[PDB]
């Protein structure tokens, strides 16, 4: 199955167990900009999304050059998660590899719903 | 979703 292809699950691994080796699989939802530029991603693990991914500034250009883009499938190498201020936690994301492009995936897999945040 | 104007401070770093 197209979802089989995800880390269903890593979501809430990343975000309750406190997880931080795993290298999972994910959906790119949607990429928005945020305000040098920030991208916030919302990103699919097949069971849930999760709004608060933000890219570590040396992955702007996967962004700029079009091969990170909504409905892409890409592997997490290196994630650290902080908390805000207002107890609002992100998931920074400083290496990941782009697995399969829009394109090639060409749909958003499954019906993910959004993990509680 | 989006960040608030606080939080937007407060990524940059």
């Amino acid at each position: 199955s197209m979802v089989g292809q995800l880390s269903e699950g890593a979501i809430a691994a990343i975000m309750q167990k406190g997880d931080t080796n795993i290298k999972p699989i994910l959906q790119v939802i949607n990429i928005r900009p945020i305000t040098p530029p920030r991208y916030r991603l919302l990103m699919s693990d097949g069971l849930n999304t999760l709004s608060s991914f933000m890219l570590a500034t040396q992955l702007n250009p996967l962004v700029e050059e079009e091969q990170l883009s909504s409905n892409c499938v890409c592997q997490i190498h290196r994630f650290i998660v902080n908390t805000l201020k207002d107890g609002r936690r992100v998931v920074i994301l400083m290496e990941l590899e782009v697995l399969k492009s829009a394109e090639a995936v060409g749909v958003k897999i499954g019906n993910p719903v959004p993990y509680n945040e | 979703g989006d960040f608030t104007a606080d939080d937007l401070e407060e990524l940059d770093t």
